[PDB]
């Protein structure tokens, strides 16, 4: 069976370097054009680079030209990708995949086999508690708290110390290009209850023993 | 007045490598860094001296040789190489100190059913000398039998068509190539960076 | 924007059919038969399902079929099964690799549902910290696919948008959020900002303004 076995991913600071490798088995490697394709979290497939069977021709996407070098070692059934001057936006899963070349033509079954994919994370985020901000409510009203710029996951959020759970929706965090997370939590309550009742969000970030109680009031 | 690099790099058609064209550039200001950044090039290899430093010299003449070969053949357009293209079509001297630029031209030089207008020399009695250009079309004799100008057994037409097709693999697709050579004579040096 | 254009979301009930389109130009889909379709489940590599427009590898269900007309290719999936829920990518490699942007296929287990959208302006606390975050919370939608566009007054907003992927809630509908970052003086200068959420071709919009 054809197999492409990738390795070499990992976590690196912006500006740094990594070398990805892809070891082929079960087919004549030197008869195949090899490609790298990547996928940023939640996004589409983005072609990155190609090397011809002999290794003599290489092409690159504009997004990586000048910084990435594709190379191969046919006698070792190996494909590589050298990644220098890495930037946040190179954070992605990187796949290798083959294109058999027969009689100098691309075969119809191109990309018929792919590596398993390796995650590349380009970030300098370090442990950081969140900045918490109230999200004021304007027969119900929505109020919440914005839980910004923390690392790493998770945070928990309670309301009125857990006495209040109906109408609470804590949303999954966004991951920012800086490497930091931010999430929000909102609770929907009767409009009649504003002022004469007071609402407090309790944010716990155990990776950084930051506990915050904050009440949310109308303005 | 800017040097007319555009009529070489952006020419509608290029020459077959065996019939490679030369363009003399003179009497003008030439920005080799802004030509580095004209567009996106697959290959831009300067032998000897950098482009940013070329912007500080002057030459009597600069020559732009251009033609089309396969992507996998561009590595032959370098000093000290061999193979059909360096041996029989276009040869650089060991001591070369100019630049070699190349880019994929599949979109322009490939046609469905094959662009047969781009050729290369496949057979030749001897190797080209540096910068020789041989557009001879005489039948090549592969055996002991004389040929007398007719193709047949062991008597071959020396030029072979590339037949570029859009669906070739990347290593086989057409690549436009420009070779820059720099000539300094005992005469005024009129091509300079700004 | 991808080189080949696909819809973001398609869906059908179990046992029914669905088609995913892929539009290119006469020099790729229109001119050549190097048209392929790939299936991708979360956390795994793409898998080839259709190649040469209409041919399927051995082992692929014959419920998957492909065709093309003009510059548009179509993947059709009949007799929908739960395991078909996935992202699908078309591709054309007639000398240059051109990918589609991907279609999320949902196999409906419940009626479609339009999102609720809650939009919050920057807090006065944050503005005094020299920052300004608009928070657009999107909840209870199904299929789990949405596109978010932000307006400054009447005009589109490019930079400063961060949007989550949809994630399944307990009730099997989906949630997402979109965050627009501005400077405090950007916020104070326009009359309003707007969060526009499109789900199954219908748009829900919320607006906030500096009080
Ligand atoms: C090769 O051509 C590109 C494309 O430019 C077209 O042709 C030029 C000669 C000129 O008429 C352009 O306006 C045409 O659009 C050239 O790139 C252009 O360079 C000029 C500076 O001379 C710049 O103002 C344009 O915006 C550029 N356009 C693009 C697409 O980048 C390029 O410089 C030409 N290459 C060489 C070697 O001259």
């Amino acid at each position: 069976e054809v197999q492409l076995a990738e390795s070499g991913g990992g976590l690196v600071k912006p500006g740094g370097s990594l070398r990805l490798s892809c070891v082929a088995s079960g087919f004549t490697f030197s008869s195949n054009e090899m490609h790298w394709v990547r996928q940023a979290p939640g996004k589409g497939l983005e072609w990155v680079s190609v090397i011809s069977e002999s290794g003599f021709t290489t092409e690159y996407a504009d997004s990586v030209k000048g910084r990435f070098t594709i190379s191969r070692d046919n006698a070792k059934n190996s494909l590589f990708l050298q990644m220098n001057s890495l930037r946040a936006e190179d954070t992605a899963v990187y796949y290798c995949t083959r294109v058999s070349i027969f009689g100098q033509f691309i075969v119809a079954t191109y990309f018929d086999y792919w590596g398993q994919g390796v995650l590349v994370t380009v970030s300098s985020a370090s442990t950081k508690g969140p900045s918490v901000f109230p999200l004021a409510p304007s027969g119900t009203a929505a109020l919440g708290c914005l839980v910004k710029d923390y690392f790493p996951e998770p945070v928990t959020v309670s309301w009125n110390s857990g006495a209040l759970t109906s109408g609470v929706h804590t949303f999954p965090a966004v991951l920012q290009s800086s490497g930091l997370y931010s999430l929000s939590s909102v609770v929907t309550v009767p409009s009649s209850s504003l002022g004469t009742q007071t609402y407090i969000c309790n944010v716990n970030h155990k990776p950084s023993n930051t506990k915050v109680d904050k009440r949310v009031e109308p303005k | 007045n800017l040097c007319p690099f555009g009529e070489v790099f952006n020419a509608t058609r290029f020459a077959s490598v065996y019939a490679w064209n030369r363009k003399r550039i003179s009497n003008c200001v030439a920005d080799y860094s802004v030509l580095y950044n004209s567009a996106s090039f697959s290959t831009f290899k300067c032998y000897g001296v950098s482009p940013t430093k070329l912007n500080d010299l002057c030459f009597t003449n600069v020559y732009a040789d251009s033609f089309v070969i396969r992507g996998d053949e561009v590595r032959q357009i370098a000093p000290g190489q061999t193979g059909k293209i360096a041996d029989y079509n276009y040869k650089l001297p060991d001591d070369f100190t100019g630049c070699v630029i190349a880019w994929n031209s599949n979109n322009l030089d490939s046609k469905v059913g094959g662009n047969y207008n781009y050729l290369y020399r496949l057979f030749r009695k001897s190797n080209l000398k540096p910068f020789e250009r041989d557009i001879s079309t005489e039948i090549y004799q592969a055996g002991s039998t004389p040929c007398n100008g007719v193709e047949g057994f062991n008597c071959y037409f020396p030029l072979q068509s590339y037949g570029f097709q859009p669906t070739n693999g990347v290593g086989y697709q057409p690549y436009r190539v420009v070779v820059l050579s720099f000539e300094l004579l005992h005469a005024p040096a009129t091509v300079c960076g700004p | 924007q991808a080189a080949l254009t696909q819809p973001r979301s398609v869906s059908g009930s179990p046992g029914q059919s669905v088609t995913i389109s892929c539009t290119g130009t006469s020099s790729d889909i229109g001119g050549y038969n190097y048209v392929s379709w790939y299936q991708q489940h979360p956390g795994t590599a793409p898998k080839l399902m259709i190649y040469a427009v209409s041919e399927r590898p051995s082992g692929v269900s014959d419920r998957f079929s492909g065709s093309k007309s003009g510059n548009t290719a179509s993947l059709t999936i009949s007799g929908l099964q739960a395991e078909d829920e996935a992202d699908y990518y078309c591709c054309s490699y007639a000398g240059t690799v051109l990918f589609g942007g991907g279609t999320r296929l949902t196999v409906l287990g419940q009626p479609k549902a339009a999102p609720s959208v809650t939009l919050f302006p920057p807090s006065s606390e944050e503005l005094q910290a020299n920052k300004a975050t608009l928070v657009c919370l999107i909840s209870d939608f199904y299929p789990g696919a949405v596109t978010v566009a932000w307006k400054a007054d009447s005009s589109p907003v490019k930079a400063g948008v961060e949007t989550t992927t949809p994630s399944k809630q307990s009730n099997n509908k989906y949630a997402a959020s979109s965050y627009l970052s501005l400077t405090p003086e950007q916020w104070k200068s326009h009359r309003s900002y707007s969060c526009q959420v499109t789900h199954e071709g219908s748009t829900v919009e919320k607006t906030v303004a500096p009080t």
